[PDB]
């Protein structure tokens, strides 16, 4: 999957994002 | 319960990884027939979208074994068209929401949220355009195309380049050029337009979503690396 | 649809990891009121395992939610509550299924099989007895060890110590003394004894199965170690 | 969780059991 991965929030730890994007 | 009450158990819903019962409680909170704040938007995001990635997840293993493999044949392929059921459903309960009250009921000064959910709508339809033929394919691909094409105009004139949501909007929108429309080089325009357009204004970043900006920045860049 | 086609579908739906249609369809396996293969009865037992799993991390992770927090710890004890009758469902479920099908019908010669269910059973009353107070976990708890116990005697007398599901069985026989019945030493017990009854019989190894055999028996040596 | 955490069948790669132990 090539689309955004993560919801754009402040309160999503930018660790779980990084995550969800690797 | 109120609706403090039903976004708690949102939040209970997705920590304890129970994303259908986050979805009915963020679907009933749509339903109260308010406007969704920025967490009730995103709770509700995050909840249909793991929702459907698990129905999407499950329909590419069972599309490969139909490919792969009387009876048998028979069981596979009404499985998989029991998923794809089950997707289509999820996607047409997502923009029923979208099309009956988020979309709907949007001010007129509320573009960052216009733009929110016609991305949303553009994702939806998506979702339904890869496993949709013929010409029910056709027609979702084209309601996927008139959503991000207006989400993106919005966000040209009112929202930052570096801002997130416009951001991500272009990494959707480039990735239904070159996934659904198999059109790569509009997929590399859309997606090398906005980060480019993001870093010449880099000191428009905002203090609050800085670290999404750049993030997804590099998801861009991610695929264009791809795709070039 | 015939039983080969049910046992496709809980092949694909394990593939797809839908396990709710997995169970579902081997449920329906077994009310067709015959025996189970060696694959059928595997197949039944990885869909219960894996819905009643889910509901398990579930249950941990709101529990945990519940001990560290007006109207917000009503919702999150409420949604505890909700995850915890959907778990007895499930474990209540299975046991229906072995009390009045598979341990029901089992014949006089078939040891692993009775062993196998008696397993389970201990099984399911033991994710019982995880979430249950008062005199429902001592009633849950003391059905958990006659089924456990049972099924030790029936492995004593007919299966090599080798034997991976004589092994299994003390694996969680052991735990249910370690994590049930606070009982550190007869787990301890439990577990060394499986584990050297199977080393002084090494011999006794399977071409079908030494592999899970070898494998159980570090599980049990893993548990030694933590608990020593 | 200290129980059996794999299915006993020759069917399921060895593996799959080793990533489920550990
Ligand atoms: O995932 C949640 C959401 F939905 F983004 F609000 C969290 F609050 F955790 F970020
Ligand atoms: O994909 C990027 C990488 F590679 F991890 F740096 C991102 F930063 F976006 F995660
Ligand atoms: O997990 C399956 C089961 F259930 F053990 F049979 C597999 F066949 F894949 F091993
Ligand atoms: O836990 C053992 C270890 F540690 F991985 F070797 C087992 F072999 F059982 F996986």
């Amino acid at each position: 999957d090539l689309s955004l991965p993560f919801p754009v929030c402040e309160s999503c730890p930018l660790y779980k994002k990084l995550r969800l994007s690797t | 319960v109120d609706r403090e009450q039903l976004v708690q158990k949102a939040r209970l819903a997705e920590q304890a990884e129970r994303y259908d019962d986050m979805a009915a409680a963020m679907k009933n909170v749509t339903e109260l027939n308010e406007p969704l704040s920025n967490e009730e938007r995103n709770l509700l995001s995050v909840a249909y979208k793991n929702v459907v990635g698990a129905r999407r997840s499950s329909w590419r293993v069972i599309s490969s074994i139909e490919q792969k493999t009387e009876k048998k044949i028979e069981m596979v392929r009404a499985y998989r068209e029991k998923i794809e059921k089950e997707l289509e459903a999820v996607c047409q309960d997502v923009l029923s929401l979208l099309d009956n009250y988020l979309i709907k009921n949007c001010s007129e000064t509320q573009y960052e949220s216009k733009v929110f959910y016609l991305k949303m709508k553009g994702d939806y339809y998506r979702y339904l355009a890869e496993v949709a033929t013929g010409e029910k394919r056709a027609t979702v691909v084209e309601s996927s195309e008139k959503a991000y094409s207006e989400a993106h105009e919005i966000s040209k004139e009112h929202m930052q380049p570096t801002h997130p949501i416009r951001l991500g909007l272009a990494l959707n929108y480039s990735v239904f050029y070159y996934e659904i429309q198999n059109a790569p080089e509009q997929a590399c325009h859309l997606a090398k337009t906005a980060f480019d357009d993001a870093i010449a204004e880099l000191d428009t970043l905002n203090e609050d979503s800085y670290k999404d900006s750049t993030l997804i920045m590099q998801l861009l860049r991610d695929n264009l690396t791809l795709w070039t």
